[PDB]
């Protein structure tokens, strides 16, 4: 009107996506033997 | 005079085990030696070298029955008649 007409603008940022992923470890295995003593 | 009788582990650790039992013999090589001190030395050395939960056992006539982790077991004999067992658990 008195200040001349303004000018529209646009800006947007980069929005990464949210993912839900779940993984597992495991208890390592073990061995259990029995032996006798030789002569 | 190492005479390996039963092997389960890898040949490198075989060699180092022999070297360590030998060094234990030299640490205690006298009629006043006790197999217990050499046993302490073997177990503690194999701990600080290849990890804890080692177990050293020395004698000539006995009967053990123990649980061992695979590729971590050795039993052997000496011309000096020293039967030596070692194992990790």
């Amino acid at each position: 009107r008195n200040k001349f007409n303004y000018n529209t603008r646009e800006c947007q940022t980069i929005n990464p996506s949210i993912r839900e992923r779940g993984v597992s470890t495991e208890p390592p295995p073990s061995d259990t033997i029995c032996g006798n003593i030789t002569q | 005079k190492a005479i390996i009788n039963s092997s389960d582990m890898q040949g490198d650790l075989l060699q180092e085990a022999q070297d360590v039992i030998q060094s234990g013999i030299e640490n205690n090589s006298a009629p006043v030696l006790n197999i217990e001190a050499a046993c302490k030395y073997i177990k503690e050395n194999l701990d600080k070298k290849f990890g804890p939960t080692w177990q050293c056992i020395i004698g000539e006539g006995y009967a053990y029955d123990v649980t061992v982790q695979n590729n971590t077991l050795l039993f052997m004999f000496y011309n000096g008649n020293l039967a030596v067992l070692i194992f990790k658990s």
